[PDB]
């Protein structure tokens, strides 16, 4: 799964069949990682008008 | 793919199915690639 985004840590407390979390746009914003079963959230990165 | 999803309640109701609302969580996902058509469960007697 390829992406580029802000992994933070997060308060969401998967369940242990999850893997990746959607959010309310249906769009993948939380990870678990595969060698460490650790939740991330993936905010995207910055975006402005300039 | 056989699809086992099950779900432990603790309950105290004596005949009937409780009334109420319990997600069930995916157990086992199994690769069988047969058919099934037909079931049937196992009991366990007792024997004295
Ligand atoms: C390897 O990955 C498993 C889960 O996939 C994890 O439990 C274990 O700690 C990992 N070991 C190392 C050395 O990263």
């Amino acid at each position: 799964l390829t992406g580029t985004g802000v992994l933070t840590e997060s308060n969401k407390k998967f369940l242990p069949f999850q893997q990746f979390g959607r959010d309310i746009a249906d769009t993948t914003d939380a990870v678990r990682d595969p060698q460490t079963l650790e939740i991330l959230d993936i905010t995207p990165c910055s975006f402005g008008g300039v | 793919y056989f699809k086992i999803y099950s779900k432990h309640t603790p309950i105290n109701l004596v005949r009937d199915l409780p009334q109420g609302f319990s997600a069930l969580e995916p157990l086992v996902d199994l690769p069988i690639g047969i058919n099934i058509t037909r079931f049937q469960t196992l009991l366990a007697l007792h024997r004295s």
